[PDB]
């Protein structure tokens, strides 16, 4: 299934 | 000293309901410019980010910069313990294992006051850059609520194309299927407004939008903000002192 | 060619037309007719049966070129009533030859409209008849004191007794608990009236379960009539606007 | 004949200690005398007691001719209360040649009348003796904000810390969560102190919120407090007589 | 059995 | 052990 971080990757 | 004092103590009632189904746990950014939240939920498929800037606060004061770690079930029964009209104040240490809490009873010689427990997070911060969305919907807020109730009674998934006239919102499922249709209104908070640019038509989860509704006491309007294969965002205006945005993938 | 189509302004009634139905039948054939619409259906256990009767009238447009029979799963039709607003105007439509039901929900002074389909499914169904009946005693009551007295003599006994004499109307139940008696009297003074009509004194005995299934038709109505004789089934009717009716009958116990 | 008949034009009188005692006490007997309607029973767990009076002047018409004692499954008797309207007059009645208690339910102007026939039991109950006494401090506050700390309080722990002085009186709970306090100041809308000396009592708050069952009874609540000694807590019925609950302080 | 609704209202 | 009415108030009956 499709995550929110597929378009906007963790970044800290 | 970090001490926030908000008469209209209920704003931060129905921000505590809106979060704790969705989110556990998160960490509270605060800083002299005001309370800052993000979060994905445990499954990732969603994200909040809530603003309280220090101007919506009657009085504000931060002395340093602190990050606490709630139990967000946990704050949500210590704010059940208020009343809709009492005043609350905000109040923590740079140094402390708690966040205190005091509501006043406004036309009482009541005051409580609670400490809360707070735990040790480590949280994923994602990095949403600002776009221009092909379609932005404003709409009433309880429509919206209302429509996500309804459809998860026919599927569980929603499908919403958006186009200049109106926006139309479908589900399918072992009864049948059913399509609502509200027209862009060329006549106030219960205008129904669209700015496209390209149409878009994207499916979600009902369970996700279902939880995202339970912030319609905070505002009479919802804006709905949408482009082909990137999330939706669903805004609810925070009174003058800012705003919860909720983020959400799309179906496969 | 050969379609139905009717447009009812009060979509409440129809909500609470299938909220009186659904826990008490789980799918019936709804008979469409140019005089309106027409449904006959027992319960599983053959121990009630209900009679819904909505006159072409009450439509505010009303087509039926052709009779025909739609196999509803009335909670299937429940649930996708449940989507439309207590004041739309609602439309409900098929095609003579179709496996679907479409039903169409408007807003009052709003642009939002809902459009809904509903699988439909055939349907084996016993024709009962029921004739012309004199009944020894009929009572005209409000349906909120029928509702209350069913509920609260629900919590003594399983079984009410029903009496109609001169000074009134009678209810009765006991169980482990001990005994109750309701006695309703003929008022002496519109809707609060308590009425009784009666030619010979009856008494009969009736499952408590099935009555306050019944009562789920109290919103339709502000009074409801039990018509009772010696052997045969009670009937308890509600009115519906001024388009129909919904009768309940039930098998007296023995 | 009747040997017991009690006529209460306030029906509702009845509903309402019926709601306020059968969550706390299983069964109980009923002391009929002349002079009134008696009822005391322990909780199962010995740790509270309930006393009600009905004295037989507060109601309309009154007769006993010898003392009784009924015993009585207050969830049954709750049961038939539940079958009265709030604004019907409710006649208890007892032949000797019976061992049953009759009820009668009036609904004023409207023809309804009902009856009921209800069986009693067998009890053999232990009568405990009230030591009359003065109290350290004594508190009278609105029902339903006692209602509602207790409510409350029963969020954050298990046991409630009653501290009262001249100015006010405070109520604290503590656990998993943290901690809270709940302070009132002295002033139907009223709480006044009656104060001796001060006092510090830990209560459990499990058998407060039965207590609290019997608020629609009565606007106003009193507290009655001293070292060493069972709270009271007492629901004055206008016109008629009284509830009172008791309750063992809470050790460690 | 149960009396039934059919004992009073035959099918047709 | 845990406190009791009965640890203030005697039995009379």
């Amino acid at each position: 299934k499709r995550l929110i971080t597929d378009s906007y990757p963790v970044v800290k | 000293m970090f001490e926030a004092r908000l008469v209209q103590g209920s704003i931060l009632k129905k921000v505590l309901e809106a979060l704790k189904d969705l989110i556990n746990e998160a960490c509270w950014d605060i800083s002299s410019s005001g309370v800052n939240l993000q979060s994905m939920d445990s499954s990732h498929v969603s994200l909040v980010q809530l603003t309280l800037r220090s101007e919506g606060f009657d009085t504000y004061r931060c002395d340093r910069n602190l990050a606490m770690g709630v139990n967000l079930t946990s704050m949500s029964k210590i704010l059940k313990c208020a009343g809709n009209e009492d005043i609350i104040t905000l109040r923590a240490e740079d140094n402390a294992d708690t966040l205190a809490l005091v509501f006043e009873a406004p036309n009482q010689e009541k005051v409580s006051d609670y400490e809360m427990k707070l735990m040790d997070l480590d949280v994923e911060q994602l990095g949403i850059p600002e776009q221009e969305y092909s379609c932005v919907v404003k709409m009433p807020s309880g429509e919206f609520a209302r429509i996500c109730r309804d459809l998860s009674h026919i599927g569980d998934a929603v499908v919403i194309s958006c186009a200049k006239d109106g926006v139309k919102f479908s589900a399918s499922g072992e009864l049948g299927n059913g399509n609502i249709k509200l027209s862009q209104t060329s006549n106030e908070e219960e205008a129904v407004t669209i700015e496209m640019n390209e149409p878009v038509q994207l499916t979600f989860a009902l369970r996700y939008l279902n939880f995202f509704t339970k912030a319609t006491p905070l505002s009479s309007t919802v804006t709905l903000s949408m482009s082909a294969d990137v999330p939706l965002v669903v805004e609810y205006k925070i009174a003058d002192m800012g705003h919860l945005k909720y983020y959400l993938a799309p179906k496969i």
